[PDB]
RNA sequence: UAAUUGCGAUAACGAACGAGACCUUAACCUACUAAAUAGUGGUGCUAGCAUUUGCUGGUUAUCCACUUCUUAGAGGGACUAUCGGUUUCAAGCCGAUGGAAGUUUGAGGCAAUAACAGGUCUGUGAUGCCCUUAGACGUUCUGGGCCGCACGCGCGCUACACUGACGGAGCCAGCGAGUCUAACCUUGGCCGAGAGGUCUUGGUAAUCUUGUGAAACUCCGUCGUGCUGGGGAUAGAGCAUUGUAAUUAUUGCUCUUCAACGAGGAAUUCCUAGUAAGCGCAAGUCAUCAGCUUGCGUUGAUUACGUCCCUGCCCUUUGUACACACC
């Protein structure tokens, strides 16, 4: 959960008033174990906007 | 009493004055009277407990503050001037400390040594602020059971806390002094001082 | 030094400008045949005793 | 248990450097009175002089008062380390001191005249009366004296 | 205090018109009629609603109600 | 029945450990140890001057083997306390470090304690064993 | 082999307590250590209380590890006291028998101090204006 | 002021008389004799030799004695 | 060639609280007036399929004191 | 009723915006789908006490199992339920029982119509007009200044001590942050009283810092009512740290000087339950600097469950010579 808090006003007229802005971030991991084809497959065959996909290799 | 053993010890002080009678830290609740009729219901001393201390929640609804032990209520008012706002441990240790005093200083149980304090020090009746028309006169109306608990207490605390302030004694002692004054009423108490001076003032503006 | 016990019997109000006192009707525990009406400090429910110490007096609206 | 009592062996007010030391006092506390002494310094020099620090001042012989005054103004002799010194690295003789009695108001005396005489802006500042540490002066520092 | 709306009671009233005898005195057994007979945003208001309408439930049999 | 320092008082265990190395004779004084303050957090020097190293590093003993490993750095947080700062507020301040540290050398000495994998100490069968003989010692103390 | 034991966890505030009670030699031992040794003091017998109410000899065919982290020093007292009352039901429920069970619920509902259902009780947020949850900062006016 | 140091004849008085009552903690020896306080403490270790009083409850904060036996 | 443009039409531009905020924009720099283009704007997001529609105005309409001249229609809900 | 919230009364009937619904957060779930970046039980391998099988640990995966605690998906759950007391025996209120929760569940986000000559042109490469434009009111550079100190007012920090201070020892959070064409969050080793130095290390992070081993606090002792070891202002001397740069002390560290303040006058602010108050911590700022704010958890109460007496706002009645509207 990104947090950010600022002060409603431009300048620093009237009433102390504070707001707070949120940015959630989900985070998952799944794991395979597919031969040469289903690899690259699978990262292109479920794409989406807004969903980030990135498939480590192995090990170290 | 048939102490029974497990992997575990768990001493035999702990076994015997536990599992028969459910004592305080270890006093009786039982042969304890609130010896004054129209407070009892409220003066709580018939559910007994070890410690003065728990997870309480006499804030919701009106007056179910009165099913708290007054051990507990004495002991939670201790607790105040800035400095000491939220130490109930402490409290709690000046309490147990109390009653060992008192019990010491005169037999008898100190829990009742208790109970006689805050019974004989609730003002009967009291003075209101009345409209009175420009200099405001007085009018002299009774308290609640409820309060006759609630400003004792208040009394007995504010008592022994403004005692024992820049004084060599501790709080333990002036309590235990200040209960023992009240449990009957010898008038070298701060309290019975407030409280006879409250009667009287609600006896002369009548 | 005589004292009188008194039992709640009914809830009526509450008085005083500021809403301090709160009008009550009690028995008179020794002697039910008795009813009087009182005027309170704290917070009075029903079935709680009173300590009346002029047994007399029953007074009313109070500012 | 020290529940001991010695009969005219304690003798309450004393003198150590210029200074009126009281007895009734414990030990570590009772020599803080003397200009130049605090709690941690004194704490120190008693331990050096193998001195029992449970006592008061009224007790420890003139011998065991020996061993402290003269530790107390030769400090460094006896495994004290210069950071417990008051006066390190002094600006006119380069040596480790630790002022004591009347030459604490003495050197003070001649550290706030030395940065006066050659007109330094913090010496004017003492001379002036005012603050002289960065500090402000428009709304704190009232009432004076 | 708890005064429900009259988007509460509104619904209450038209349910018990048109489907008294599938309405029942408890709100378990309600709250489930009225997902199948009514379409409801959010659960809390159909909870609202059926809680509602048992309380209509257990004064009309006790006598007719007012409306 | 097979006793473990997880059954003895922390009070009553440390108190009698940090005897028991006293008495002992060797352990490793500093050369300092009776002008140090344990923390820039504290005000005076510890008041038991002869022997609070030795409680100081009973301490730690049973401290690190209730554990995996710790080192000079959590230990100088552990016995860290509030620093007041005068007119202003009070914070956490940490622990002298060449205090911890030269009880964690001087524990090696006496195998105590040992530098182990993962970085910091850990105790080890030789001192594992050590507080284990003397935790029935405080635990069966009823004459 | 595996045992036959139960696992029941005890909330106060921000302090969730872990029980398990496996068939045993009756040890009661919280985070390492029996349970006579429970030293935030004054709170001794809180922990000491549900063994009280319902009879020293139910535990001694059971065994108790429980492991406590956050909340505070009372808080996780009264964590583990928790815990341990809310397994003890929990075993008479699988293992033993209903009767048995109401027992010991009813043993400790009648003294009830938490011991078996949570405190709901939680911190409120801060709001801009003030320090505390409700409390403000001072104003000034004229 | 008070006593910080025994007078001897002050080591009558307290062998002679605490027996006398039944409850007997730091600031009471402050308050009838007029012992340091802290020479009061010390004053307490000393009267629990063969103990002259008995303990009941010890403590940082209070200590509670009591009369003899 | 690691990154491409493309170009879509609209979604009903009548619908798109930005094109009609650009459109009121072009129509005053189009010498236009105010509740002209105002009212047209309005009815031309009516005949657009939307429940509601709100365009206002705000600045100096007719020249010195500056005012806001408020031109919605439909059904709007402005709260939760 | 918290509410133009509703029951109703009804020349009104039927409706829309606002309130409510809603959305977020905190509470419950042994029911479902899962987990070497979260856990637990067994098992190897291993250490110590007891050896009576037992108790406490070590082992980044030894192997196997599971989802209670942790995470977050999908759902369930409450609707003031059930009973009673009241009232047009209507909306509703009160009590008791049950329940994770019964105060709008706690706390918030959002928030109509109309208005103000409120503030902001010093956030904007938003802007009309004027001003000024090479002796610049543009930009940049060196130095100084914004902190200057007889004094008046506001927000605050530390305090006046024994319900304490100091010294040991006990030891428990949650919200959070963190390094590319770079030097952040830093463990551990060593060095140094300290503050800090040096050598390595892990972490683009449920993995590493971090169990953020926080403070209040618990305990054990020293001091003993003494402007005292309560209090730490003023000031001297020295070591370091940030930075091109520290004097007008940036901050940290150590020694010493050891003030006012003995509970605060007329007045006056804030507050109803994990609330007040006390306690510290992360985050913003940030090269360095928090006594400031935005949040967080730890410890955790006295009183109220009322009224219109005061100060305000709301509705209605009423007066008006007010409409630039009682400035």
């Amino acid at each position: 959960v990104l947090k950010i808090s600022t002060r409603k006003t431009p300048n620093g007229e009237g009433s102390k008033t504070w707001e707070t802005y949120e940015m959630r971030i989900h985070k998952r991991y799944i794991d395979l174990e597919a031969p040469v084809q289903i690899v690259k497959r699978i990262t292109q065959i479920t794409i989406e906007p807004g969903v980030d996909v990135e498939v480590v290799v192995a090990s170290n | 009493f048939t102490p029974v053993v497990l992997a575990t010890p768990i001493p035999e002080e702990v076994q015997q004055a536990q599992t028969e009678i459910k004592l305080f830290n270890k006093w009786s609740f039982e042969e304890v009277e609130v010896k004054d009729a129209s407070l009892v219901d409220y003066v709580q001393v018939r559910q007994p407990i070890f410690v003065a201390h728990t997870a309480g929640r006499y804030a919701n609804k009106r007056f179910r503050k009165a099913q708290c032990p007054i051990i507990e209520r004495l002991t939670n008012s201790l607790m105040m001037n800035g400095r000491n706002n939220g130490k109930k441990l402490k409290a709690v240790r000046i309490i147990k400390h109390t009653l060992d005093i008192i019990n010491v200083l005169t037999d008898q149980n100190p829990i009742q040594v208790v109970v006689d304090a805050i019974t004989n020090t609730g003002p009967r009746e009291d003075t209101t602020r009345v409209g009175g028309g420009g200099a405001a006169r007085r009018q002299a109306v009774d308290v609640s059971p409820l309060r006759r608990v609630n400003q004792a207490i208040a009394l007995l605390t504010i008592g022994a806390r403004e005692a024992a302030f820049r004084n060599i004694k501790t709080i333990a002692e002036t309590l235990a002094e200040e209960l023992i004054n009240a449990a009957k009423g010898s008038s070298t108490s701060y309290a019975i001082k407030k409280k006879d001076e409250l009667e009287r003032v609600a006896k002369s503006n009548r | 030094t005589p004292v009188t016990l008194a039992k709640v019997i009914k809830v009526l109000g509450r008085t005083g400008s500021r809403g301090g006192v709160t009008q009550v009707r009690v028995e008179f525990l020794e002697d039910t045949s008795r009813t009087i009406v009182r005027n309170v400090k704290g917070p009075v429910r029903e079935n709680d005793i009173l300590v009346l110490m002029e047994s007399e007096r029953e007074a009313r609206r109070l500012r | 248990s020290l529940v001991v009592q010695e009969q005219g062996s304690f003798q309450h007010i004393l003198r150590l450097l210029n200074t009126n030391v009281d007895g009734n006092i414990k030990i570590v506390y009772a020599l803080t009175t003397i200009k130049g002494v605090g709690r941690r310094y004194s704490n120190l020099v008693c331990k050096k002089a193998d001195v029992d620090l449970h006592k008061r001042a009224g007790e420890l012989t003139q011998e065991e008062l020996e061993r402290i005054v003269q530790i107390m103004q030769n400090p460094t002799h006896y495994k004290i380390p210069a950071w417990f010194l008051n006066r390190q690295n002094d600006i006119t003789d380069g040596k480790d001191y630790h002022t004591l009695a009347n030459n604490v108001e003495s050197k003070l005396r001649d550290d706030l005249e030395r940065l006066k005489k050659i007109r330094a802006h913090r010496g004017i500042r003492h001379f002036w009366g005012l603050r002289v540490r960065g500090q402000h002066t428009k709304t704190t520092g009232r009432r004076r004296a | 205090g708890r005064v429900r709306t009259k988007t509460v009671k509104r619904a209450s009233k038209a349910l018990i018109e048109r489907y008294y005898p599938k309405l029942t005195l408890d709100f378990q057994t309600n709250k489930r009629l009225c997902d199948e007979i009514a379409t409801i945003q959010s659960k809390r208001l159909r909870n609202k609603i059926a809680g509602y309408t048992t309380h209509l439930m257990k004064r009309i049999q006790k006598g007719p109600v007012r409306g | 029945p097979g006793v473990s320092v997880r059954d003895v008082a922390a009070q009553d265990f440390i108190n009698a450990y940090a005897s028991f190395l006293q008495r002992q004779g060797k352990l490793e004084v500093p050369g300092y140890v009776d002008i140090v303050k344990t923390s820039s957090g504290n005000e005076m020097p510890p008041q038991d001057a002869e022997g609070w190293f030795y409680k100081r590093a009973a301490s730690v003993a049973r401290h690190i083997y209730m554990r995996k490993q710790v080192g000079v750095g959590k230990l100088n947080k552990l016995y860290g306390g509030a620093k007041s700062r005068g007119v202003r507020p009070y914070k956490h301040i940490d622990a002298s470090g060449s205090i911890n540290r030269k009880v964690l050398q001087a524990l090696e000495k006496i195998g105590i304690v040992e530098i182990s994998p993962k970085g910091g100490r850990r105790i080890s069968e030789n001192g594992q064993r050590d507080l284990d003989r003397i935790a029935a010692q405080t635990l069966e103390e009823d004459e | 082999s595996a045992v036959p034991s139960v696992q029941t966890f005890g909330k106060k505030k921000s302090a969730t307590a872990v029980a398990h009670v496996k068939a045993g030699k009756g040890l009661i031992k919280v985070n390492g250590s029996p349970i006579t040794l429970v030293e935030p003091e004054i709170l001794r017998f809180k922990v000491y209380e549900p063994l009280l109410l319902v009879g020293l000899d139910k535990f001694s065919n059971i065994d108790i590890r429980v492991r406590v982290t956050g909340g505070g020093h009372v808080s996780q007292v009264y964590a583990i006291r928790q815990a341990i009352a809310k397994g003890l039901v929990a075993y008479h429920q699988k293992y033993v028998d209903e009767q048995s069970k109401n027992e010991l619920k009813k043993a400790f509902t009648s003294y009830d101090r938490t011991l078996l259902i949570a405190d709901s009780r939680r911190p409120e947020p801060k709001k801009f204006g003030g320090k505390g949850a409700r409390s403000r900062f001072q104003k000034s006016y004229r | 002021q008070h006593a910080v140091i025994l007078d001897q004849e002050k080591y009558d008085r307290i062998l002679k008389e605490v027996p006398t009552y039944r409850y007997v903690s730091v600031s009471v020896l402050v308050d009838r004799l007029k012992i340091g306080g802290s020479l009061a403490r010390i004053a307490l270790r000393h009267l629990e030799k063969e103990g002259i009083i008995k303990p009941i409850s010890k403590h940082s904060k209070q200590a509670i004695y009591t009369r003899a036996t | 060639g690691t990154i491409v443009l493309y170009a879509e039409r609209v979604q009903d531009r009548g619908l798109s609280a930005v094109a009609q905020a650009e459109s009121m924009k072009f129509k005053l720099l189009n010498g236009l007036a105010i509740r002209r283009a105002a009212y047209g704007v309005v009815r031309y997001v009516m005949e657009s399929g939307a429940k509601g529609c709100e365009v206002v105005v705000s600045g100096k309409l007719r020249a010195a004191r500056a005012k806001a001249m408020k031109f919605a229609d439909g059904f709007l809900i402005h709260s939760g």
